[PDB]
């Protein structure tokens, strides 16, 4: 089970094991789609001196795509350049911004060329992308080790899978003016990882951001809204 | 039999050559940085080579800088660390080259995690040995230290330790903080930290940036020193 | 030749006539030089034939695999970066002049695109042999807004006075409407002996039935 | 470093070959009926959007493609077909033979069983499409041979599958007959998790019509 | 393996891969080579099936250029391919000195491309050992035998292939210098026939002359006494 | 061709004419084009040398700006305001202007055109840069000009020109200067496009106007 | 260590990979060839997948090189399929150069060379592939020819690979004549595929059968080897 | 001037249910020598397409090669005839792939489009593949003018074998008649579905 | 300057050469051998221009050839040999063009006896007679007059010696010695003519 390669089984558990890797790092991350608008909040942690400001998961990777990855933090910093070198060359040939689902479709073409290849390692990197279509609708696609990706309407990277899409369920089951929806579907994200962690979470510890007609530019909320907004579910 | 290659994650889901390195490097040459109230502070226990007697008296430096004003030191072996720092150089240089104008810090650790990540890939190449601190202070921005480790991690600190008994240092420098202290009354500290943890002459070695060095990389004074040793 | 193009409301007219010359000598009577790129975007082209030609069959064949890729519908813009590209590469020696027209989510575009790889979004354009007698036609009478059948009247009333005024532009009209929904294409839009038997010799004669 | 993965083994077999079948073998079902004037394929969390999940996917208008097996590998091979069906639409001025296409990506295919520092595709694909030649569907396998069908099935408990469409097809079918037998050799392998295509340009069957029928 | 070392030392000092060639040309079939005044005879074993196969595809016996001709023993198609280079080489020699490749020079190189395979990265020994005959600059005519390992030397008379060692000391024990042709061919045909059975099919001969290569026919070849 | 920029108090005005080429083949050409939000540039020579390289520094500013990304949290006429309040990310002017400079100088054999940058940023306030034919770069701290057009107004502009020009001001002296040079020079006409860059957001102006005297 | 030297000897002369290869063939299905005074014939026997398969238009054995030369296939398909294309290209790049139709063993020597040259050099698998290329040409006359994954290639009047091809050959030994006419060679043809799958009476749904006549390629319809059947 | 060389013309036109294409036999040498008086410039590609080639001799020859070869390799590999506009196509796409470095060669491509309905159909090009799809005749050659002259004036619409053969025969000597670099005798080839004649003219050669 | 000549028929193939290797103002030799190059197997193949590229290019296409005939152990067609030739000659047209041009002949069972003309663009037909050269000129109507297509080896001999008096009285190259082939009877022929 060391090459990328087929066992008599017929299973290749190289990317199993890589799957494992991301989950072992034991940091959670909640994507949502809404009405007009796409939310990722992530843990914020490592994978007393520790700058801890400058701890993220969530990167930039165009104004209006964003995207959050989880797993190794090398191969999440290696992908989020292939991600942007992947944008970049598209707007560069055809002049005008490639989407999320496209940025999608290539990087996990990228993740394919080496999970066929027993020369090259696989990533051990799971990532949301967010962003707004030209439609004026929002976009919610997740990859993972294994190069496939898939679009929901939300969707939990860490260590509570298919634990956290009962609760994310529940909420979407519950819920079914752009500032409302864009109050509501941030507020179901920060409900749904504080359900799914347990725990109370302080706003200094966790990172919320946020994609939306109002404002196209992926933007990450500020520490005393995520203080409103948990001050509010409380 | 999974740790015999870069390129396998084990049944664990991990690279135990990573881990391996991490090892290396532990067990290695002691390094730390500070950032103090007005400058930063380097300082590089060597230690291990207290036995060699017939070493010219402070050669071994393991202090180097980038563009004047960044410092960049290691734990790890000696060429690759070169390595490293020749290439965190030539990016510098490229990044003039193109835009007129110095590189920023965290750009340039980006590029270089990027640079050691790429080693830990493909199934015929070395990963490298060696855990990066690399740093730089500023009137405005004060002081900035990012610590690379091997596995291409790069995380931002107010202080970093690595190498040998860097929990003692860690535990010890825990202890005050020195965003209220002049770098001028840290070497003392860092002096007494390192007698916790006749050769304290010869087997050091320091660097600092603040006012009285314009805020670019230099080496601190023998006339300096001696009153704080 | 005479190319034109125009945009109406919610809409791009395209259109051409119908002679390729050789010299002095009339070859095809009634060729055809408005282009399929997309079902949304059309073009028309001037310059060098073969250039002409094959430039858009590329470009149509690039569009059409983007489309199978990204499952959007093709964007004017794009085919003009693909298109100036391809066209500085070569630094002016693919002599390309088109007029690019279509409709995509950003409206109406057309473009003129210039065989040294420069483009230029406007509101109408003429190109070939008779592309001053269309322009002064067009800047006669062309109005800031119109429906279709104006501009299209407009752009046969403009490539009807390329025919007669150029030499090097003759036969009959076609023109393209290209909209949101669907495009809609007339080739002829406006259209302005026998021998005795054994005459001949022949020296053999043999036939072999397959 | 370039040496084949895939060997001979002592008993004249390429067991990676084999290793992929069991793969593809394990994988969700997929068949495809051919009728007189027409083609059809067809195969079977609550948060996963149905849209951006769709094996059966279009080469050509008038060649489809489905699948059984990995998602990524038939990806890469959909932009690879796409390319060659693309570059002979381009060279020839006209679209693709099923034929042709199917020969060239059962090469491709066979590539990568030889090259050095790969593995085999772990997948099966059905072409499906139309031409001059008629309707055309075809089968290519992990080992890059290429098989002619009148009706075939490909996933999961694909002999009883077979078994079922053998006793149930017929060479006069219509459309209506076709997509009613794949509807019920799907239910019997087992709406909203079934996927119809149909070949006239290639066209996808929404839910609506899927329920309908 | 694309550029991987296949032939390596051993512990005692030998490169295994070529005793391997050297047991695949003793499995291969016996020839013999002998030398007159102006004259050489190349005598090579043939085994086809009868009535099936057709017997003139084999041809074990190969004409080089106008004054060389060779026969081998080992693995056919590791032979076909370079006996292809060593024409293409004697083209190339004859083009580039206006004068035909002697006997020496084709030898040394065949010998030279052994070595050369035997020694590059990723790249197998041939398994084929070959018995060249032609003549020199001087008109001298003359036979080299060259192994797998790339070692080649001249000889009056020789043999190569299974049974080699029998024939050898048949020819040890019976070759003459300056004899005629009949005898050669005689002497030859009962050298070669001590380890195959006594047949007149099991067998292709030829006579290399300074004209031509001449092949003799099955009725000559019969009648043996 | 006219191109000017001018600095003045808390801000830098660029401006244009439309006109391209005996036979004016356009009369509506953006001759300023928006490389950032902080910056913009005017073009003169070659219209396909401009927009390509005009084009390539767009995609260069894009992968700038993502790069100049930090991690964590911190703290007719059109007019826009900025995205990033406090240019925590939006690249400088100079770098820019350099990596031009570098793109025109390395393909200076065949590229013959000019270019003014003009923008603002947080280190140097505003600014402007001259790249020329060879790609030779200055910083042209009170005014700069280019275009054939410009020959006819250095003394204009030398003589109205003051230190610390108010925006009403400033604005008369570009709009009657790019006036003066279409007044005179036959390669340059059409409506007047000016843009007006400071510290918080950028106008865009379009004016329609002719010269009597 | 994952290499695992397929290009090397083994201590007895022998490539491992090619016996291996070799002993694949002998598993696939049965192929056989023949030469008459009018005519090279060959023939096939088809693995039943299923019986909705389009057999109507479907030779997996026998295919087209050219219009002088055709080969029957025996081991991997898809290893066969590439080699077969390979051939078609030689076959137009000899009429190509030397604006003449090739002879059908210089094809034959083209083809082994590259399977030899996979046996050889890289560090690449063989082709586990064995044809038997029938063809006319001037030179020599109709021509019969097989090959092996080795490189190593001979000429025959008729013989047979793949399963059972002992009891081919000794039925070809028994019954081949040098003067026969093309009924004659096709019925022999019939009875070495009857008696290879030990049946007197053969199927004709799984019996593939085509010729080449000076030049003209004949490939039998499934109803036409119906009619041979009964003769 | 490069076409001036070897000289040389082609033609080719449709009738009702059949067509036909001709050209002249000669090889010219330095524009004014004939070495040849056979030098045939039609060549067959499949039974329901033709070519015909005009232009410099070894260009002619070189393009004839290169299309055999891509048209047999398709044949074998699809195992069916081309078809005609396919075949179009591929020799458009061959000329403009020589863009910057030409064969000059103007060929016309004349055959039977299937469907079973055979039309007609002719196509032209230049050096670089400009298409010349044309429904009545096709020209290319240096006697292009007096060829179209030809055509233009005493073509007639939906004629029978006989009558295209007259017509297309009148035409191509009487272009040939006033050229000094063509002539030399004249091929015809008259294609229909079932049958095909082949026709030398009684021609001047001076 | 180099003058070459050929006659086909149906019982002979003959060829014909001035033996004059020159260089500026002078003659180098009166018997010059570089312009024949006969192949085994019944071919020829006559070149005329630069001396170094007909050495080049001829040996090129006779060691080619031959390479070709001991690989696969069979005589060449003389038709497959022509237009080898053509293809060899027309590779090199645009890269780096061989200034020769090229009179083929030989015998075949399956052809007769072939010949084949070609000029230095590469533009090849078979003809019944052909020549090379200014000399090309007034060789050639002399070739047209006298050939019938049932000639013996004299009477197609008489042509030559006609066409070389012809190349003695008018041209100004009064060339005088002629080196000959004669393809009959399957036998190669030589022979030397002088005025």
């Amino acid at each position: 089970r060391h090459l990328t390669i087929f066992s008599p089984d017929g299973n290749l558990y190289q990317i199993e094991y890589a799957i494992k890797a991301v989950k072992n790092t034991n940091i959670t991350s909640v994507g949502v789609k809404g009405e007009n608008c796409a939310v990722i909040i992530s843990q914020k942690k490592m994978a007393k001196l520790l700058d801890y400001n400058n701890i993220t998961n969530i990167y930039n990777i165009t104004d209006e795509i964003g995207c959050s990855m989880v797993g190794m933090p090398g191969d999440c910093l290696s992908m989020v350049y292939k991600a942007r070198s992947e944008a970049s060359e598209f707007l560069y040939s055809n002049g005008y911004n490639v989407n999320a689902e496209t940025l999608c479709r290539n990087i996990c073409d990228k993740i394919q060329v080496y999970t066929q290849h027993a020369y090259m390692r696989l990533h051990a990197c799971s990532g949301m992308i967010i962003g707004i279509d030209e439609n004026n609708k929002p976009e919610l696609f997740k990859f993972d080790p294994s190069g496939f990706c898939a679009g929901y309407r939300a969707c939990v990277i860490g260590n509570k899978e298919q634990e956290s899409i009962s609760v994310l369920e529940r909420l979407l089951e519950k819920r079914k003016t752009i500032d409302e929806d864009i109050r509501n579907t941030t507020i179901l994200a920060i409900e749904a990882l504080q359900t799914i962690l347990a725990f109370d979470l302080k706003a200094s510890e966790i990172e919320v951001a946020i994609v939306s007609t109002k404002n196209r530019n992926f933007t990450q909320i500020s520490e005393k809204e995520i203080d409103n907004y948990l001050t509010y579910i409380a | 039999g999974y740790d015999l290659s870069v390129s396998t994650f084990s049944p664990d889901g991990r690279l135990y050559q990573v881990e391996y390195i991490y090892k290396s490097i532990n067990n290695n040459n002691t390094a730390l940085c500070l950032e103090c109230k007005d400058g930063i502070i380097c300082c590089c226990i060597n230690s291990n080579m207290d036995k060699n007697k017939m070493i010219k008296k402070n050669s071994y430096n393991r202090i180097y800088h980038v563009n004047n004003n960044i410092i960049i030191t290691y734990s790890g072996f000696d060429g690759d660390a070169r390595n490293i720092i020749d290439r965190a150089r030539s990016e510098a240089n490229t990044y003039y080259y193109n835009f007129h104008t110095n590189i920023p810090l965290h750009i340039l650790v980006n590029r270089i995690s990027l640079y050691i990540h790429a080693y830990t890939l493909y199934w015929h190449m070395r990963p490298f040995a060696a855990s990066i601190i690399i740093s730089s202070f500023n009137e405005k921005d004060k002081g900035d230290i990012y610590c690379i480790e091997p596995n291409g991690a790069c995380y931002k600190y107010s202080g970093i330790v690595i190498g040998k008994n860097k929990e003692m240092f860690k535990t010890e420098i825990e202890k005050k903080d020195y965003k209220d202290i002049n770098v001028r009354d840290a070497i003392e500290d860092i002096y007494k930290f390192i007698l916790t943890s006749n050769n304290l002459q010869n087997l050091v070695n320091f660097s600092w940036i603040c006012k009285e060095s314009s805020y670019e990389f230099q080496n601190i004074h023998e006339e300096i020193l001696t009153p704080a040793l | 030749t005479t190319i034109c193009g125009l945009v109406c409301q919610n809409a791009v007219i395209l259109g051409a006539d119908t002679r390729a010359t050789e010299g002095p000598i009339v070859a095809d009577k009634n060729c055809s030089k408005l282009h399929y790129i997309s079902k949304n975007i059309w073009c028309a082209g001037a310059g060098v034939a073969g250039d002409l030609e094959h430039t858009t069959l590329w470009l149509q064949h690039n569009v059409e695999l983007h489309r199978l890729n990204t499952n959007t519908q093709p964007r004017v813009s794009m085919c003009v970066s693909r298109l100036t590209q391809e066209l500085f590469k070569y630094q002016g020696y693919k002599v390309c002049a088109i007029v690019l027209g279509g409709v995509d989510v950003n409206g109406p575009q057309l473009y003129g695109i210039h065989p040294h790889g420069s483009s230029c979004l406007l509101p109408f354009t003429a190109l070939g042999s008779g592309s001053l007698n269309a322009m002064a036609v067009l800047e006669a009478k062309y109005r800031d807004n119109m429906t279709i059948e104006e501009g299209k009247n407009l752009v046969c009333e403009a490539i009807c006075a390329g025919i007669f005024n150029d030499l090097g532009s003759g036969g009959n009209v076609d023109i393209c409407v290209i909209t949101k929904d669907s495009y809609q294409h007339i080739r002829p839009y406006k259209e302005p002996t026998i021998y005795p038997k054994g005459t001949t010799p022949i020296l053999s004669e043999k036939i072999e039935y397959i | 470093y370039s040496f084949s993965l895939t060997t001979f083994s002592p008993t004249g077999k390429l067991v990676q070959i084999e290793y992929a079948l069991n793969r593809v073998s394990s994988s969700s079902p997929a068949l495809g009926i051919r009728a007189k004037n027409g083609v059809i394929i067809a195969t079977e969390n609550e948060l996963i959007e149905e849209n951006s999940i769709f094996k059966i996917q279009q080469i050509s208008e008038h060649i489809g493609i489905v699948y059984a097996g990995m998602p990524g590998d038939f990806r890469v091979l959909l932009k690879r077909a796409r390319k060659e069906a693309i570059r002979y639409s381009l060279q020839y001025g006209s679209e693709i033979l099923v034929k042709e296409l199917v020969k060239i990506i059962a090469s491709i295919v066979q590539e990568f069983t030889q090259t050095g520092g790969v593995r085999p595709f772990g997948l099966s694909l059905l072409i499906c499409g139309v031409d001059v030649y008629g309707y055309h569907l075809y089968q290519i396998d992990p080992s890059g041979c290429y098989f002619n069908w009148m009706a075939t099935c490909v996933g999961k408990d694909y002999q009883n599958n077979m078994s079922f469409l053998e006793k149930r097809y017929n060479k006069d079918i219509e459309i209506e007959d076709a997509i009613h037998t794949a509807i019920l050799t799907l239910k019997e392998s087992y709406e909203k998790n079934i996927e119809i295509g149909v070949a006239k340009p290639f066209k996808i069957l929404t839910q609506n019509e899927i329920k309908d029928y | 393996s694309y550029d991987r070392a296949i032939t390596v030392f051993s512990p005692d000092g030998h490169l295994l891969q070529v005793e391997h060639a050297l047991e695949a040309v003793k499995k291969g079939g016996c020839a013999v080579a002998i030398k007159s005044s102006n004259f050489a005879v190349l005598a090579v074993e043939k085994k086809n099936i009868p009535k099936l196969q057709n017997p003139k595809t084999t041809e074990k016996l190969i004409k080089l250029d106008e004054h060389n001709c060779l026969a081998f023993a080992g693995l056919n198609a590791d032979a076909r391919v370079l006996v292809n280079k060593t024409r293409l080489e004697c083209q190339r020699y004859y083009l580039n000195m206006d004068e035909p490749a002697p006997v020496d020079y084709i030898a040394k190189y065949v010998a030279k491309v052994q070595q050369k395979f035997t020694h590059r990265g990723g790249v197998r020994p041939f398994g084929i050992a070959t018995l060249i005959a032609g003549f020199k600059n001087n008109k001298e005519i003359c036979i080299y035998q060259t192994e797998p390992s790339g070692i080649y030397a001249a000889w009056k008379a020789q043999a190569i292939g299974k049974n080699a060692k029998i024939v050898q000391e048949f020819l040890e024990k019976n070759y003459q210098e300056n004899m005629e042709q009949k005898d050669c061919i005689f002497l030859a045909l009962k050298a070669i026939f001590e380890v195959v059975e006594l047949s007149s099919k099991n067998v292709e001969v030829a006579l290399l002359t300074e004209k031509d290569l001449t092949f003799i026919e099955e009725q000559e070849i019969n009648s043996m006494v | 061709t006219t191109i000017i920029g001018i600095i003045y108090d808390n801000g830098v005005m660029l401006a244009c004419d439309s006109r391209t080429s005996t036979f004016i083949s356009n009369k509506c050409s953006r001759k300023i084009n928006r490389i950032n939000e902080n910056l913009y540039v005017c073009r003169s020579g070659a219209s396909a040398h401009s927009q390509k390289i005009i084009e390539i520094i767009k995609h260069y500013c894009v992968s700038m700006k993502n790069e100049n990304r930090k991690k964590g949290r911190f703290h007719t006429k059109n007019k826009y305001f900025y995205e990033d309040k406090f240019n925590d990310y939006n690249p400088l002017v100079e770098n820019v202007a350099h990596i031009t400079k570098k793109i025109i100088y390395t393909n200076n054999n065949f590229l013959s055109c000019a270019l003014i940058f003009g923008g603002y940023d947080k280190i140097k306030k505003q600014q402007l840069y001259a790249v020329n034919l060879n790609g030779s770069i200055i910083e042209k701290h009170d005014f700069a000009v280019s275009g054939s057009g410009s020959i006819y107004i250095q003394s204009y502009l030398q003589d109205k020109y003051k230190k610390f020009m108010t925006k009403k001001e400033c604005f008369n002296l570009i709009l009657n200067c790019v006036k003066y040079a279409m007044h005179n020079d036959n390669s340059s006409g059409g409506l007047i496009r000016i843009v007006n860059i400071t510290k918080s957001f950028v106008e865009e102006f379009t004016v329609v106007n002719t010269q009597m005297n | 260590r994952y290499d695992s030297r397929t290009t090397t000897f083994s201590p007895e002369g022998r490539l491992y990979q090619v016996e291996y290869a070799l002993e694949a063939i002998n598993n696939a299905s049965i192929t056989i060839g023949l030469i008459t005074k009018d005519g090279v014939i060959l023939g096939a026997d088809k693995v039943f997948i299923s019986k909705l398969i389009d057999k109507a238009n479907n030779y997996e054995k026998i295919y087209k090189i050219d219009k002088h030369i055709f080969c029957g296939v025996a081991g991997l398909n898809a290893d066969a399929n590439i080699l077969i294309n390979q051939s078609r290209l030689y076959a137009q790049r000899y009429l190509y150069n030397y604006n003449e139709v090739q002879p059908v063993s210089q094809l034959v020597v083209q083809i082994c060379d590259i399977k030899q040259s996979y046996t050889q050099y890289g560090g690449l698998r063989p082709y586990g592939v064995s044809f038997l290329i029938g063809g006319y040409d001037t030179k020599d006359g109709y021509q019969l020819y097989h090959t092996d994954p080795s490189g190593n290639y001979s000429g025959w009047f008729a013989t047979a690979i793949g399963t059972n091809n002992l009891t081919a050959s000794s039925v070809l030994k028994q019954e081949w004549k040098n003067d026969m006419t093309l009924e004659e060679g096709l019925l022999l043809a019939l009875k070495t595929l009857a008696k290879s799958t030990d049946t007197e009476i053969p199927k004709s749904e799984k019996i593939e059968l085509a010729y080449l006549t000076n030049v003209y390629q004949k490939y039998l319809t499934e109803k036409e080897i119906e009619e041979l059947i009964k003769l | 001037s490069i076409y001036n060389y070897n000289g040389g013309c082609v033609l080719g036109m449709s009738g009702s249910n059949c067509v036909a294409i001709a050209c002249d036999l000669r090889l010219g040498a330095n524009t004014f020598t004939t070495v040849s008086t056979k030098f045939s410039k039609i060549f067959k590609m499949n039974n329901n397409v033709y070519v015909g080639l005009s232009g410099l001799a070894t260009d002619i020859q070189t393009l004839y090669e290169i299309l055999r070869y891509r048209v047999n390799l398709y044949e074998v590999r699809q195992d069916a005839e081309m078809d005609v506009e396919c075949f179009a196509n591929m020799l458009s796409s061959i000329l403009y792939s020589n863009r910057f470095s030409p064969y000059f060669v103007n060929p016309i491509v004349v055959g039977f489009k299937l469907k079973v309905n055979y039309e007609p159909y002719l196509t032209a090009y230049d050096l670089i593949g400009a298409k010349c799809e044309t429904r009545d005749f096709v020209v290319n050659g240096v006697t292009s003018e007096q060829l179209f002259g030809m055509c233009e004036s005493l073509y007639v619409k939906d004629q029978d074998e006989n009558g295209l053969f007259e017509t297309i025969s009148q035409c191509l000597l009487s272009a040939l008649d006033r050229d000094c670099i063509s002539g030399w005798g004249a091929e015809v080839l008259v294609l229909t579905p079932e049958k095909i004649i082949k026709k030398k003219l009684k021609a001047r050669m001076d | 300057m180099d003058t070459l000549i050929g006659l086909r028929g149906n019982n002979f193939v003959v060829l014909a050469a001035d033996t004059y290797s020159i260089n500026s103002i002078i003659k180098l030799k009166n018997d010059d051998n570089t312009k024949f190059y006969d192949i085994h197997g019944n071919k020829c193949l006559l070149l005329g221009g630069s001396i170094g590229d007909r050495l080049q290019f001829g040996e090129f296409i006779r060691k080619n050839v031959h390479l070709y005939q001991y690989q696969n152990n069979t005589d060449m067609f003389v038709k497959s040999f022509a237009f080898f030739t053509r293809k060899n000659l027309a590779y090199y047209l645009r890269r780096n063009p061989f200034e020769v041009n090229c009179l083929i002949a030989g015998y075949d069972k399956k052809d007769g006896y072939q010949l084949y003309w070609c000029d230095y663009l590469s533009n090849m037909d078979s003809v019944n007679k052909g020549a090379h050269g200014y000399g090309a000129y007034l060789v050639s109507a002399i070739l047209d007059k006298y050939y019938h297509e049932n000639l013996t080896v004299d009477e197609a001999l008489d042509i030559f010696k006609l066409c070389f008096e012809e190349l003695k009285k008018r041209f100004l190259l009064t060339q005088i010695n002629y080196e000959l082939r004669i393809m009959y009877d399957n036998k190669v022929e030589t022979q030397y003519v002088t005025v």
